[PDB]
RNA sequence: UCUGAGAGUUUGAUCCUGGCUCAGGAUUAACGCUGGCGGCAUGCCUAAUACAUGCAAGUCGAUCGAAAGUAGUAAUACUUUAGAGGCGAACGGGUGAGUAACACGUAUCCAAUCUACCUUAUAAUGGGGGAUAACUAGUUGAAAGACUAGCUAAUACCGCAUAAGAACUUUGGUUCGAAUCAAAGUUGAAAGGACCUGCAAGGGUUCGUUAUUUGAUGAGGGUGCGCCAUAUCAGCUAGUUGGUGGGGUAACGGCCUACCAAGGCAAUGACGUGUAGCUAUGCUGAGAAGUAGAAUAGCCACAAUGGGACUGAGACACGGCCCAUACUCCUACGGGAGGCAGCAGUAGGGAAUUUUUCACAAUGAGCGAAAGCUUGAUGGAGCAAUGCCGCGUGAACGAUGAAGGUCUUUAAGAUUGUAAAGUUCUUUUAUUUGGGAAGAAUGACUUUAGCAGGUAAUGGCUAGAGUUUGACUGUACCAUUUUGAAUAAGUGACGACUAACUAUGUGCCAGCAGUCGCGGUAAUACAUAGGUCGCAAGCGUUAUCCGGAUUUAUUGGGCGUAAAGCAAGCGCAGGCGGAUUGAAAAGUCUGGUGUUAAAGGCAGCUGCUUAACAGUUGUAUGCAUUGGAAAC
RNA sequence: GGUCUUGUAGCUCAGUCGGUAGAGCAACGGUCUGAAGAACCGUGUGUCGGCAGUUCGAUUCUGCCCGAGACCACCA
């Protein structure tokens, strides 16, 4: 057996807010790491944060990390995403597919831009009663600086409308976490207690035929190539008819492996982490951006027309407006899409606010399913993020 | 993909050409250079079909139109 | 691999041991006769080379074959 | 190809009748101009050798439907025997199934005929078709299935079609044979044998 | 077997019960098709018993038809 | 009796030589372009490149020690073999890298060859002994492994005996580089099991064993033969040629050793060169032949490279072992692993090449008494318009003709076009519902009866039963079985060559562009629009093998003017020979003998609703022989 | 997924401590031409890749992206 990964409970895509190295990254390694001394699902980590070349010593992240860490009491799709220069593609985007989020703020490391960024687009895709956990507790006088640091990081959510003071904020030291008190183990215990709690596990039901946001693909060693991502909808099963979706023309195919995490699914349900092995693909025809869907679905798409309420400066826009020649992009769960501008009429520049019905094509067919709260940003500044609207080519 | 390089001829009306590209040969002479023994076809590993050849649709990329 | 070559060294082996002790105690007689060119080691080799011939170790044909060239030898007299 | 959809835009080329002369008679003043767009008053002067074989090909096939490797394979198949094997071929092919329906008065159209047989809803001697390529001996025996034997359509077909006296049908019982071979004379005299046989060698 | 798929057939053979069939053989003796087992032997059974004489032994399969021949009601005789 | 079509293409125009093109099929085909089915078949040109995984050869307590364990109170029963020991491991699949050869094939001999295992024929299975793997203890290091010792089995090792026979020496006798035989000497077999029987004694069955002795089989060799280009390749060759003495193979061989002689080969072509698996065969032609040796079959090779060696019946062995190694990988740094040309699977490459697919049902291979078990052999299933076959995308009625393209530009008239609409109908398939395959009528297995020496039956021979074997399958196949015209054409070309024209635009540009050739501003050669003409789930592109190309001409060509008779002559060899005689009788042909595979051809048919095919029956070539001949 | 590099007139390219659109060919009136070359000037076009501040300004400074050109991440 390729210790085919068993599902006992239901599975939730959760993601991590804040910003990595502040014990972010250090809380991914030691939740695990008190985990596999209790848990089952729920091996160890001290640092197998990294599967990559040249990204082990640098201490920032480039790419994500999907993991598997579960407990008795709740299965976790664990995404080291960074926020990073260049790399906060893989924060900002991530947000839409993290079915969760827990904000890691430091007490040692302060909120950073990227907290704030974080937070931000987590409201505006919408996602309702976060949980905040303060880490690296490990250095001294946390009695009652723990307090006006609540006090901030909930003014931090409140920026956008969250739950505030009725989100807990649990302290606690990943380094006395990591290294394994048990009075210091109660502190990520009652981070899960505070967790399960104004956290649910998304039941997403498995007869939708199927989509996938791609994260990651591998060509495993005589088999051929694998491709991984988080199923959206419905099952993953026998041989699939299957066609890869998004920015690019339509391929039919068939499956010819399945893991979670190098660990065998027997069945990819609905917000699984399904990797693919298929027959006969390569890596280099699948990118990051890219779609999958059982076929007699969704179809890839470049016109559309978008009412959209748009960010504020405030919300983190332009220093100025955008024009009709502008080119943002579109946030469609695994992409940053490059698009015209052809606002709604009356609408020449969309001004703080602004709720407007633009219209706008994309440079490939991708795709598209109405309501899906994608978000616009440029520049490194979010302008836009709400539900698809009307169907176009 | 051998080290021989060879002439050719842009097919039709217009090319889709990018000046080191690889695409495929054709068969076909052309009487009216001498010398000269080969054809290229369009819309093919770079180009894009012969277009508005609305009357034929082989070898040329030029798919199997709509209406 | 396999399960049935292996073990066939296995068993092999010390029989080859086996069958090189034995061969030279012949090739030794075959020197001494080449010395001692008597119907003794005649029949002492005769003797002895019917265990091999018998068996693979020696065959009928090649055993015949040194034999005769042998008694030829000795039919000097 | 398998179906044609038009037939009489053949003959008004052709200027041939598949029937004796009936395909085209009158349709307010029937007029066989050749189809198109390009020939009222313009009389032949681009026929050949080549093009006269081509016609002659037509009509035959086009009056009997025969697509191009099946009737390829005929002819091949008849090379095998030996003799003056040309009427042998002809009868042959009349005794394709639709071109026997058409004949037995029982389907006033091949049309009719190989659309019935791929059908098959005509029960033959212990076994059922679907497919209309099946070749006959003199005296050989075909009847109806109850399924259809019934139908206006079928009964007012079966009570007209194209006949042969050298095939016969007790209407009473619906059941008909193809009785025995027969002869040139009761075939159109229309089409050429030598340019299609020799015309066959091509492979 | 030969023949189509879905329609197998095999023509019975004399061929060395260690070499490959389609390889050398020693002869060929008449055929029966595996598909329907009514009959279709068409076997000499002489130059079956010339092998039997100075050596052979046959498969599993043959062994119906040789009670069909009663192969021991005649080869006994050598054996006596 | 077979059986062969030509078109044009050099000018002012003709005739003629010639080429040149065209006009066909063939493919492992690939491309575009789209693409229903059903069947049939096939599916890395590339790198004998790299390669995770599984699979791709195991069997055998009824061969055993021991081990372990179970039930049983125990006694014992019973189980599982890590170990021993035996067979299978040299089958097989891939691959053809490679080689110019005895290779391939053919004829052949082997007075010079071997052939474990059946078959023929029997001589028998007497006496011991020693032994350890295992197990154990301890060493040894992470491992790789290694190392030391305590205890055993066997049909596991050595002698003891006999040895029909047999093998040899030795004298005699046999016969047309040999045998039959008379006589002396030498020298050699195993082992027990089970099962029955019998108090036992002893027998009997049977597993197995030992030898002779057939067969049969292969293997090996030899040879003529015939089996590419290369004379812008002529001297070549030193176990080399010949002889001995010896080694020596399975056996013959300088095959090898020594030793002794110098020899052996050649233009009727060595050597040299490039290429290369072969053969049946595969397509094209009327054929000779070309054409290739897709796929497959049989001979041979090869397993990463280069070496070794056992092993047995067999390797220097594609999942053996060892060596130097390539190079990847592992390690702790002390050491190692590996070799898909087994399967799919992957990577590279390419233009590219199906599933990391199921079945022991059947065939089979093996081993196993017996059950058995395997079996990436085998059968299947699946992708693919890759080929081929069959077959769709409705049947009739139904018009001075719907609209409308399109023209004419006449305002008509037509085309489009029974094609339409509209009705009657139609259901293979789309689509129901179910029935429901054989293949297993094998084969084990237990009985049944009969048979048979043995009688004391076991055990061995014939017939019945059923135990029962399936990936396929559910499907195949069927069910006036439902609904439902519903469920379904693209494609090319239209100057001549050679089928297929109206319009626009446009004017040697754009461009067409197999050939002659169309465009420099009224294009039946550009493009599009319509139409025509072509095929059709295909249609076109391209490639090449050949047809045509008799376009080297044995068939089936010439050499005056379209190259073409070397300046001439002598000129060996060679080629080519007057007549009647004879003999021989090579060829020559005939007649007979066997061989020349399968497959496939060809023909006969059975089954393919018709199919492709598969089978089925024979067919023929030549070789080699026997028998003539007298014609040459 | 980003980056290393490309974006300018018709093509390509220039862009005073930014000042515009500037070079080569296209390009055609007019010359010639057995006919047309080659050959002589004409021409002209210019949002300087697409968006965001910005001095007598963002084409040059930059921010973001798009895509043309190279790399970093299968994978002990």
């Amino acid at each position: 057996a390729r210790e085919k990964f068993d599902r006992s409970k239901p599975h939730v895509n959760v993601g991590t807010i804040g910003h990595i190295d502040h014990g972010k990254t250090t809380l991914t390694a030691a939740i695990c790491t008190v985990l596999a001394k209790e848990g089952k699902s729920a091996a160890t980590r001290y640092d197998q944060i990294d599967k990559a070349p040249e990204e082990k010593a640098r201490g920032i992240t480039i790419n994500s990390a999907h993991v598997e860490y579960s407990s008795d009491k709740r299965h976790y799709a664990h995404v080291d995403c960074p926020g990073h220069a260049d790399y906060i593609k893989n924060m900002i985007t991530g947000a839409a597919q993290m079915d969760g989020a827990i904000l890691v703020v430091s007490a040692t490391d302060s909120v950073m831009p990227q907290t704030r960024e974080h937070i931000l687009l987590a409201r505006q895709v919408g996602v309702p009663r976060m949980v905040v956990f303060l880490n690296k507790c490990d250095i001294a006088t946390d009695e009652e600086v723990q307090e006006l640091v609540a006090e901030e990081v909930r003014d931090l959510l409140t920026s956008y409308g969250f739950d505030g003071k009725n989100t807990p904020i649990i302290y606690g030291s990943a380094l006395k976490a990591l290294e394994g008190d048990p009075k210091w183990e109660a502190k990520i215990h009652d981070l899960m207690n505070a967790v399960d709690e104004w956290i649910p596990t998304p039941e997403r039901e498995v007869d939708k035929p199927f989509l996938l946001a791609i994260e990651d693909t591998m060509t495993i060693t005589g088999r051929g190539t694998v491709v991984t991502g988080r199923v959206e909808r419905g099952e993953l099963k026998v041989g699939q008819e299957i066609e890869i979706v998004g920015l690019r023309p339509i391929r039919k195919a068939v499956v010819t492996g399945i893991e979670m995490f190098k660990k065998e699914l027997d069945s990819a349900m609905a917000g699984d982490n399904a990797g693919v092995l298929l027959r006969g693909v390569d890596r280099k025809e699948v990118e990051r951006g890219q779609v999958l869907a059982k076929p007699g679905s969704i179809k890839p798409h470049k016109k559309f027309k978008a009412e959209i309420y748009a960010l504020k400066k405030e919300e983190g826009g332009r220093h100025t407006g955008f024009l009709n020649g502008y080119r943002p992009q579109f946030y469609f769960r695994t992409t940053d899409v490059t698009g015209s501008i052809s606002l709604p009429e009356n609408t020449e520049m969309v001004l703080p606010g602004d709720n407007t019905s633009i219209t706008v094509e994309l440079i490939a067919p991708i795709a598209c399913e109405k309501g899906s709260k994608f978000s616009i940003r440029e520049g490194g500044r979010t302008v836009g993020a709400g539900s698809v609207t009307e169907v176009l080519e | 993909t051998n080290g021989f390089e060879v002439l050719t001829y842009i097919p039709g009306e217009g090319h889709n050409l990018q000046e080191h590209s690889v695409t495929l040969l054709r068969g076909g002479r052309v009487k009216d250079l001498p010398g000269v023994r080969y054809h290229i076809v369009r819309g093919t590993l770079d180009t894009v079909g012969v277009e508005k050849r609305r009357q034929q649709r082989s070898a040329y990329g030029a798919k199997k139109p709509k209406a | 691999n396999i399960k049935s070559n292996e073990k066939r060294l296995r068993q092999n082996i010390k029989r080859n041991l086996n069958n090189k002790g034995q061969k030279t105690k012949l090739k030794t007689n075959v020197k001494n006769f080449h010395k001692e060119i008597n119907l003794d080691n005649l029949g002492n080799v005769y003797s002895q080379a019917d265990r091999l011939a018998r068996k693979g170790i020696i065959s009928t044909n090649r055993a015949r074959r040194l034999k005769s060239r042998n008694v030829a030898v000795l039919n000097k007299t | 190809m398998k179906y044609t959809g038009s037939i009489f835009k053949r003959s008004r080329r052709l200027g041939f009748s598949l029937l004796e002369n009936n395909k085209e008679f009158s349709k307010g003043k029937k007029r066989k101009t050749i189809p198109g767009q390009h020939g009222n008053r313009f009389r032949s002067s681009t026929m050949s050798g080549y093009a006269q074989q081509l016609q002659e090909k037509q009509r035959m096939q086009y009056m009997y439907g025969i697509t191009d490797k099946q009737f390829r394979r005929l002819f091949r198949l008849v090379l095998k025997q030996r003799g003056n094997l040309a009427v042998n071929l002809f009868r042959v092919l009349e005794s394709r199934l639709d071109n026997i329906v058409y004949r037995m008065g029982f389907a006033p159209t091949r049309r009719s005929a190989r659309q019935l047989v791929n059908h098959g809803h005509v029960l033959l001697n212990d076994r059922t078709v679907d497919t209309p390529s099946i070749i006959l001996n003199p005296g050989d025996k075909v009847r109806l299935k109850a399924k259809t034997i019934k139908i206006p359509i079928v009964k007012a077909a079966s009570e007209s079609g194209v006949v042969s006296p050298f095939v016969e049908t007790n209407n009473k019982t619906f059941e008909g044979t193809y009785v025995r071979f027969p002869e040139r004379s009761e075939l159109p005299a229309g089409i050429n044998e030598s340019y299609v046989v020799e015309w066959y060698k091509r492979l | 077997r030969m023949g189509r798929v879905h329609y197998p057939t095999y023509r019975i053979v004399a061929v060395d019960s260690r070499v490959k069939r389609d390889g050398k053989y020693i002869a060929l003796i008449g055929h029966l098709n595996p598909a329907l087992k009514e009959n279709k032997c068409k076997i000499d059974e002489a130059v079956a018993l010339e092998w039997l004489n100075k050596g052979a032994k046959p498969t599993d399969t043959v062994r119906s038809l040789f009670s069909q021949t009663g192969l021991w009601k005649k080869f006994v005789e050598s054996k006596k």
